């Protein structure tokens, strides 16, 4: 119950953690403040600065998906 | 406003949104972003030297 | 660009005649080459569904038959690069 | 329920289970091989290890179960390593927050990070021992934060 | 192909026959006088001027944009002039006032027919 | 089509032009900036929004801005 | 005089460190071996 | 013409530039702005094609780390030879190799790990050797630890050499770019020299020590009575008993009456029933044909006498009609690009090394190795997976010669660029027959497990049901049981029992069965040859497309490890030669994986096991493959279901590392996974929400913590894909058949 509830906290906390991360930077980031302008599920940014894969807020649940099925696994 | 003078941008869409930077460059030449400003750490391009008007330009003493 | 296709048959004598004479005995041929393999078609050829894979004198001369039988009609064509 | 420890009996079939299984191991080798050396110290390493756990909670598993309230009777699990523990990393950040905030002011500061000035370095390395009485010190001089630092559009 | 897309028709004229590098792929023989090539998408034609004119003099060369219907267009070159080398005739579209920093809010485009910066 | 809009960053200094392999953009004499120099893009019809100019636009935060709009022809640069 | 500058880099002081810490706890694991108290 | 021109001291050999990391890039010494600095110091490390355009400075770069290769293993077979003198039961596994499970590493005793030592017998415990050293040392006949001593002792002698060669050949005598493009003398040397003289060395070295030695251990003599292989030499009369064909000295050899050799050297092959391995007469007279078959085929290279050939006038005289320019420029090609010669010589490399793999389960070269059966699983195994990496590194070196050094001036006309022309007509047909094996190899699995599943094994493809006994396979399966007798006329036994005729038991272990190939062995050879085309595919794909592709006309002036191009295209993610050689990883992981697991359970239910009396037989898992491998239920069940077994229960046991390289190795692998599905536009403005949390507290690292590059952080998400899925088919193996082998 110790190690398995303390897992669980984990999927909470990893997953609020995205959502809320491209929830709350799902308007603008420091990568690029465009990002309201680009509406939700905008691809990308090409490799312009560094590379920008996955950028958008709709990352955030893309990848919270995982960790959604994960968490509940 | 003059060269030298370390800086503090308002504008906030810069990478050095809130950091102080020192002033190159100040063209009295009707140029729109006159101020070519340098900083110590570096944006994403790989590019501390970017430029600015005067009204996201505050300097410190 | 197959400029010469002239004769094929050359090779056949080329090919036959090369492997006939030559018994070389304790090999699957005691006779020549390819007379283990046109003796041991005949037996075969009235519509027979028999030639297991264990048939060694006509599944084996296929293979090694026609393995030399295309090399030298493709050297047959390349009997047509000096021309 | 949590039993204590040094009369649980499962705890001792455990014993006895760890003992004699490593044990059957043992009834290959002769008096002096260095093999049954080993398993003689390594039984060493068995009652020591189960003999020294006679102030643990082992429940009706026999597995010697943890608290992590400070009781202040349990504070020798958890509580005293964990003041310990903080001790040592409050020592690490301290360090590394030290050497950075000298680094930030040198000719190349991209290059301290790379190649350490284990001069400077191995000043702070030692140097971060009193780190409560020096973070509480420099907390209220008004240095261990900062403020109006980079940030996103809002 | 050439019944319903627009073939992209590059002509060029050299000095010496060399040898450069096909978008498709593979070496070319590289007339020498005057040459022309259809090819199928516009960045390949334009690849090929970047081949062309990071090794050597290539100029006087344009692409005529061959649409099905059978007219022909002057992509690249357009002024006489080399884009990024400044004519005074060049007409500006595509600006703003100001940076991203004044756009407006989607929130205030949204149900309207407008765009996040046009202002 | 891709709408490719330059912003008042616009330095001039001619990595957009020479970085894209389109020629969309231009550059435009335009008395604003040092260099005298501003890029447009009237032929955004063949405009493909690679956003290699957003790579090399070496301005404070990207003077060109390529917002990802239709998908025609030209546009989605398929070969057939 | 050079070769201090190498041994002042990343990952050879990062071995050199590590492997110390780490020689810290195997040795201390073999001298105070199954150490669940204190 | 063929001479020597070396530069003497060209480098000093200061530690100068050890303080400037990245000394080596003139893109890379700016010094580090960001994190990605960091990575891009050692992706850009060993870019030598990258640092500068001359090839001499190159070329000396190059030819002096191959000795830093070299010296590593030296280091690694100098370890492996100490190891197998100071640590390891070989003396004791000499005197009873079936008994005996052979170990070296003796686990040092820290907290539990002292149960790894596995009680091994031979008086001394330790974790179980799989590489089968000890094989290989048996038929080299070494008898005490004194030779492993003298031999790891001259291992490192030898690393010295090589750290002490590169350094020579780098720094204070370097050689110039004419003595590196003279490759008439570099096959001339490497034919005859390195290959035809270490085979006929080493033919001295198993007639003159490992004929006598284990012919003594054939008769089953302790290593005591044994003398040394030095006293096989001093004297005839300890080899004339053994083989009375010494006593004629030469003279039978200079008098070309080779018949009398026939004690020493024969033709035999089969496996010896007492060794379990192959007969070492068989062996030394082996490696006397590569010798003279070698050292003739070195000398084709007119390198000064006039004599021989040039690769120029063999490659210009190839000119077919259907090429037109024929080979004309390949000599231009593969003397003066590296990469070039790194994709032939890591294809036919790795290659080699799958070939090896199967030449080692079939015919087993080594005494007791196929009774042993990890040794005789893992050798096949391993010499799969470098026989696997390094094809996609041709994969890999055939795209960077097509991206960097590729120059349409040199290659014209030619055959190489005649394929360019008509790369759609390569990669759709690639593409056709990748869909066509994988419905007809797969769907056949798909199919019998639905008619399985659905009840009607009538309608199947098993033994009983639609049958697809495979016939080419079993047909010249059946010309090499009729081998020793009819075509080759001098052998005795089979080229194998992997062929043949009756299994070889060896101590009640069961060396090679014939192994019978019906209907299941079918699809699964349908398997391979698909995930075989769908890997030629990804990387023909990578090279025809690796330089103007029809979506992106300029890869060359992107590069070769671009991430991309942009959303442009509707998005051009993953598109570089790189990329596919990224892809070409995965589908390496899955048709080797299933390569080994058509092996590891073939082999487990139609060739190991035991015996018992009568001739009786017992495999592994009993028979268990052609009634099972039709479906997929059958396989994932009756393989990695039940096969866990041994690896699941490990725990208090000595195999329990290997339960703990079980897990681990899942965790890595679904490690992996957060790399390659997310990317750094996300990882980057967290990392930059947790710089906020430094900024706050003044610990805001001098080094920008970039995330990273989209190309690294795939490329992470590969090289964890592969130690994590690798290592737990490696400890699921090794863990398997210790607990049975
Ligand atoms: C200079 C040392 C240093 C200090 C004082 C901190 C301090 C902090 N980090 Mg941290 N961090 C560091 C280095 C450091 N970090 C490094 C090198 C990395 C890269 C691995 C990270 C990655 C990191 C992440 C990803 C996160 C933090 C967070 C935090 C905050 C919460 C505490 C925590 O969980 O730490 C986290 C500790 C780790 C992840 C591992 C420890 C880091 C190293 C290994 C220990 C320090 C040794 C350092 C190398 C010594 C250098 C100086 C010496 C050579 C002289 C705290 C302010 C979190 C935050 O924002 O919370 C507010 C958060 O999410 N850090
Ligand atoms: C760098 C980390 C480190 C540190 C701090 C120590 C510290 C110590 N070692 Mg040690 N040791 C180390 C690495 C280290 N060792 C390594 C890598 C080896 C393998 C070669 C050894 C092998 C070793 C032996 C063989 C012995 C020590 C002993 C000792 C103790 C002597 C007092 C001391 C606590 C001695 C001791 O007290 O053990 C009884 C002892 O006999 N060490
Ligand atoms: C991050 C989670 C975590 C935590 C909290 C612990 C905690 C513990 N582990 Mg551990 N462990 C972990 C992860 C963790 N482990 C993992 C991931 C592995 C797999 C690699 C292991 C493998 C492992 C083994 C093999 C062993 C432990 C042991 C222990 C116990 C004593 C540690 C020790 O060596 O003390 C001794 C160390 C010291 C006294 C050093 C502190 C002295 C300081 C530095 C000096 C300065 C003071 C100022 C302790 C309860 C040991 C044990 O007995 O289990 C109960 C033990 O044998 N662990
Ligand atoms: C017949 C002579 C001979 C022999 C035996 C070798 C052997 C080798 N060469 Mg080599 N080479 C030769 C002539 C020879 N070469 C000539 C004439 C040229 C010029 C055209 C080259 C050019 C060349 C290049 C460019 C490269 C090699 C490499 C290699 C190594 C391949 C790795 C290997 O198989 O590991 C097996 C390892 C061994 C069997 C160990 C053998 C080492 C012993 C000491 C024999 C070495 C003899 C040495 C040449 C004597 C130097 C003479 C000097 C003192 C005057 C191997 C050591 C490659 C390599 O890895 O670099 C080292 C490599 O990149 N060679
Ligand atoms: C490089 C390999 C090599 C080397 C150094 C030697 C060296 C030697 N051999 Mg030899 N030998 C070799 C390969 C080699 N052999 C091979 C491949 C064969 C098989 C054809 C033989 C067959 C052979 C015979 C039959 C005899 C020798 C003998 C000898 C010794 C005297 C001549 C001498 C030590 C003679 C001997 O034992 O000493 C007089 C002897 O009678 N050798
Ligand atoms: C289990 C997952 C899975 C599956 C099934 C496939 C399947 C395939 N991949 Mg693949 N791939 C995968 C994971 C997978 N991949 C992963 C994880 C990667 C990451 C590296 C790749 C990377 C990759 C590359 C890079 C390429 C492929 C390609 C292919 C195709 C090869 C041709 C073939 O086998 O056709 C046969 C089809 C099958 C075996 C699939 C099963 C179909 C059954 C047999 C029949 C149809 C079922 C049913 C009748 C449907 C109708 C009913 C329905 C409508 C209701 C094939 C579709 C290649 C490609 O695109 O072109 C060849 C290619 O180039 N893959
Ligand atoms: C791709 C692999 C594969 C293959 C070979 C088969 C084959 C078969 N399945 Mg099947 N099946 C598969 C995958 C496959 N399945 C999968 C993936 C599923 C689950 C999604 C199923 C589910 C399934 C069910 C549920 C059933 C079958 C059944 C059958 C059998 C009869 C089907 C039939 O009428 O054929 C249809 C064949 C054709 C329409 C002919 C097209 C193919 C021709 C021969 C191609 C020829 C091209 C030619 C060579 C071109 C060159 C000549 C030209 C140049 C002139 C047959 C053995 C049935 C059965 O009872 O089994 C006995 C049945 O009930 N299957
Ligand atoms: C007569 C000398 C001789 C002897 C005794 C051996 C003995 C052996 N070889 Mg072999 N081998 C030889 C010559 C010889 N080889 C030659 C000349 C080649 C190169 C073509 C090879 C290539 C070779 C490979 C690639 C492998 C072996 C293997 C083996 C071992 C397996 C046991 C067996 O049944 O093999 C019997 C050996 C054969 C049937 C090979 C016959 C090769 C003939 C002589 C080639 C003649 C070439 C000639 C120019 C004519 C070409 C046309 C021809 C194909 C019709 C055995 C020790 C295997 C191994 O490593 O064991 C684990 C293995 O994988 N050999
Ligand atoms: C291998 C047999 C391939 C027949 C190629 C015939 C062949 O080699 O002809 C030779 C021909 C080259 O003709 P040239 O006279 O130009 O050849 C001389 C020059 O190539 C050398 O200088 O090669 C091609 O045209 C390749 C055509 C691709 C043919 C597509 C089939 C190849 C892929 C299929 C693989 C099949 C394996 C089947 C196993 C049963
Ligand atoms: C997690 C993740 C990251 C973040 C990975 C971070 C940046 C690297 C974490 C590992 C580094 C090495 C930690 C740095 C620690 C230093 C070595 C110092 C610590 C002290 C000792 C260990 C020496 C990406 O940058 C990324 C990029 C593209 C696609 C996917 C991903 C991705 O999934
Ligand atoms: S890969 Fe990801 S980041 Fe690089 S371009 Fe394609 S989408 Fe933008
Ligand atoms: S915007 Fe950036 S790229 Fe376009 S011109 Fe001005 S500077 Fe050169
Ligand atoms: S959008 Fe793509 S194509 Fe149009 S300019 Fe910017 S980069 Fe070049």
């Amino acid at each position: 119950d110790f190690l398995v509830h303390h897992a669980i906290a984990l999927g909470l906390h990893t997953t609020t953690l995205i959502l809320v991360k491209g929830a709350l930077d799902a308007r603008g980031s420091k990568l690029m403040p465009d990002k309201k302008d680009f509406g939700y599920s905008f691809p990308c940014d090409g490799p312009g600065r560094g590379g920008t894969c996955d950028i958008s807020a709709w990352d955030a649940f893309y990848l919270a998906m995982f960790w959604m099925l994960n968490t509940i696994g | 406003i003059k060269k030298g003078s370390l800086v503090k941008i308002l504008r906030p869409e810069s990478f050095w949104y809130n950091e102080v930077g020192t002033v190159v460059n100040v063209e009295t030449s009707k140029v729109l972003y006159p101020v070519l400003v340098r900083f110590d750490k570096v944006n994403y391009s790989g590019l501390n030297s970017t430029n600015f008007s005067l009204d996201e330009l505050v300097e410190i003493k | 660009y197959p400029l010469n296709p002239a004769v094929i048959f050359i090779a056949l004598i080329g090919w036959s005649a090369v492997a006939a004479i030559p018994s070389n005995i304790p090999v699957l041929g005691g006779t020549g080459l390819t007379q283990a393999f046109l003796a041991s078609i005949q037996r075969l050829l009235a519509q027979y569904p028999t030639g297991p894979k264990l048939d060694d004198p006509f599944w084996f001369y296929l293979i090694v038959y026609h393995v030399g039988l295309f090399a030298l009609l493709i050297f047959g064509q390349i009997g047509y690069a000096g021309y | 329920v949590l039993t204590p420890c040094q009369q649980s009996e499962a705890f001792h079939k455990r014993e006895i289970n760890e003992v004699r299984t490593l044990e059957n191991r043992q009834a290959n080798y002769e008096a002096n091989s260095p093999s049954y050396l080993a398993l003689q110290s390594q039984i060493d390493q068995v009652h020591k290890r189960f003999d020294k756990y006679g102030t643990l909670l082992c429940g009706q598993d026999g597995l010697p179960h943890l608290i992590t309230d400070g009781d202040w009777r349990h504070a020798r699990e958890f509580t005293i390593p964990a003041l310990l523990f903080l001790y040592i990393t409050g020592w690490i950040g301290w360090v590394g927050r030290s050497y950075l905030k000298y680094t930030k002011e040198t000719k190349n500061p991209t290059e301290q990070e790379i190649i350490l000035d284990v001069p400077m370095a191995l000043k702070y390395m030692l140097s971060g021992f009193l780190w409560p009485l020096s973070a509480w010190q420099e907390y209220r001089s008004g240095q261990l934060l900062a403020k109006e630092d980079e940030i996103t559009v809002s | 192909c050439a019944e319903t897309e627009e073939k992209y028709a590059m002509t060029w004229s050299s000095d010496q026959q060399h040898i450069f590098e096909m978008p498709t792929g593979g070496a070319a023989v590289m007339n020498s006088g005057d040459n022309l090539l259809y090819l199928a998408r516009k960045e390949q034609a334009l690849a090929l001027a970047t081949q062309l004119r990071t090794q050597f003099k290539i100029q006087d060369y344009k692409i005529y944009r061959i649409f099905p219907s059978g007219e022909v267009q002057y992509l690249h070159p357009k002024d006489g002039v080399l884009p990024y080398q400044v004519n005074k005739g060049r007409e500006q579209v595509g600006r703003v006032k100001s940076t991203i920093g004044k756009n407006v809010n989607p929130a205030q485009v949204k149900f309207t027919s407008k765009a996040t910066y046009d202002r | 089509a891709h709408t490719v809009k330059i912003y008042d960053n616009c330095i001039g200094c001619t990595q957009c032009v020479r970085a894209c392999p389109l020629d969309v953009l231009e550059m435009v004499p335009w008395d604003g900036c040092k260099a005298g120099q501003m890029a447009s893009a009237p032929r955004t019809e063949d405009c493909v929004g690679c956003k290699r100019c957003e790579t090399a636009c070496p301005t404070d935060f990207l003077s060109i801005r390529v917002y990802l709009g239709g998908e025609t022809t030209r546009s989605m640069g398929l070969a057939y | 005089m050079n070769l201090k500058k190498y041994l002042s880099t990343a990952p050879v002081v990062a071995t050199l460190w590590l492997f110390l810490t780490a020689g810290i706890l195997i040795e201390l694991n073999r001298f105070f071996p199954d150490s669940l108290f204190y | 013409q063929v001479k020597v021109v070396v530069d003497r001291d060209v480098v000093p050999t200061s530690f100068e530039k050890w303080a400037k990391p990245g000394h080596f890039s003139r893109s890379l010494a700016k010094g580090p702005k960001t994190t990605t600095w960091i990575w891009n110091l050692h992706a850009d490390a060993h870019d030598f094609d990258s640092h500068t355009s001359s090839l001499e400075e190159v070329s000396r770069k190059i030819f002096s780390a191959h000795f830093g290769q070299l010296a590593i293993i030296f280091i690694w077979l100098s370890g492996m030879y100490f190891h197998g003198a100071r640590f390891s039961n070989y003396v004791a596994w000499l005197s009873n190799p079936t008994g005996i499970k052979p170990s070296a590493q003796v686990v040092w005793p820290i907290v539990g790990q002292q149960i790894l030592n596995a009680d091994v017998g031979g008086g001394m415990q330790g974790i179980q050797i799989t590489s089968g050293l000890f094989q290989l040392w048996r038929a080299s006949g070494i008898v005490n630890e004194l030779q492993l001593y003298v031999t790891a002792l001259g291992g490192l002698g030898m690393a010295g050499l090589m750290i002490f060669a590169g350094w020579f050949h780098y720094h204070k005598a370097a050689p110039k770019l004419e003595w590196f493009q003279n490759v008439e003398s570099m096959l001339n040397h490497h034919l005859a020299g390195l290959l035809g003289l270490g085979s006929l060395s080493w033919a001295g070295h198993q007639i003159h020590v490992s004929l006598p030695i284990n012919k003594l251990l054939d008769a089953g003599v302790a290593p005591s009575s044994i003398p040394l292989p030095h006293e096989f030499i001093l004297n005839r009369n300890l080899m004339a008993e053994l083989y009375p064909s010494f006593q004629q000295g030469l003279v039978p050899f200079f008098t070309l009456n080779w018949k009398q050799y026939s004690d020493i050297l024969t033709f035999k092959g089969g496996l010896s029933p007492v060794t379990g391995g192959l007969w070492l007469t068989d062996v030394a007279h082996h490696h006397l044909a590569i010798a003279v078959l070698f050292l003739v085929a070195g000398h084709m290279y007119r390198t000064n006498w006039g004599i021989g050939h040039s690769i120029k006038q063999i490659l210009e005289a190839h000119k077919g009609p259907l090429t037109g320019e024929g080979h004309k420029g390949l000599y231009e090609i593969l003397t003066t690009s590296w990469h070039a010669n790194l994709a032939i010589n890591l294809a036919m490399l790795g290659s080699l090394s799958i070939i090896v793999a199967h030449h080692m389960y079939a015919m087993p070269p080594y005494p007791y190795l196929a009774t042993d059966y990890p040794t005789q699983l893992s050798l096949f195994t391993h010499h799969m997976w470098i026989g696997g990496f390094c094809i996609v590194g041709a994969g890999a070196h055939a795209a960077i010669y097509m991206v960097r050094d590729y120059s349409p001036t040199v290659n014209f006309n030619n055959v190489l660029d005649r394929m360019i022309r008509h790369r759609d007509a390569i990669i759709s047909h690639l593409n056709w027959v990748c869909i066509f094996l994988g419905m007809h190899s797969f769907g056949l699995y798909i199919h019998n497990d639905t008619m399985r599943a659905l009840g009607r094994a009538q309608d199947m493809f098993s033994d009983t049901a639609i049958q697809l006994q495979p016939v080419f396979a079993q047909w010249i399966q059946q010309i090499h049981t009729l081998a020793p007798g009819n075509t080759a006329v001098n052998a005795l036994a089979t080229a194998s029992y992997a062929f043949g005729a009756d299994t070889v038991t060896v101590g009640s272990k069961i060396a090679m069965m014939p192994i019978k190939l019906g209907t299941a062995d079918f699809m699964v050879h349908h398997i391979h040859a698909f995930t075989i085309h769908v890997t030629t595919l990804i990387l023909l794909k990578g090279v025809l497309y690796a330089r103007n592709s029809r979506l992106i006309p300029d890869k060359a002036n992107l590069g070769f490890r671009f991430p991309c191009d942009g959303p442009g295209r509707g998005g051009t993610c993953q598109v570089s030669a790189w990329d596919h050689v990224f892809l070409g990883l995965f589908w390496m992981y899955n048709a080797l994986s299933i390569v080994i697991f058509h092996f590891s359970w073939k082999m487990q239910s139609d060739v190991w096991g035991t015996v018992t009396s009568n001739g009786a037989i017992s495999h592994i898992t009993g028979g268990n493959f052609a009634q099972s491998a039709i479906t997929i239920n059958g396989w994932l069940r009756d393989f990695l279901w039940a096969q866990a077994s041994q690896v699941i229960q490990s725990y208090g046991s000595s195999l329990s590392a290997y339960g703990l390289m079980f897990l681990g190795a899942h965790f890595v692998w679904a490690f992996s996974l957060m790399f390659l599905f997310s990317g750094r536009g996300y990882w980057q403005e967290l990392i930059e929400s947790i710089v906020w949390a430094h900024n706050k507290l003044k610990v805001a690292p001098a080094i920008a913590p970039r995330a990273l590059s989209i190309t690294q952080g795939r490329a992470v998400g590969v090289a964890h894909y592969l130690l994590g899925g690798i290592a737990t088919t490696w400890a699921f193996f090794l863990a398997r058949i210790i607990a049975v082998g």
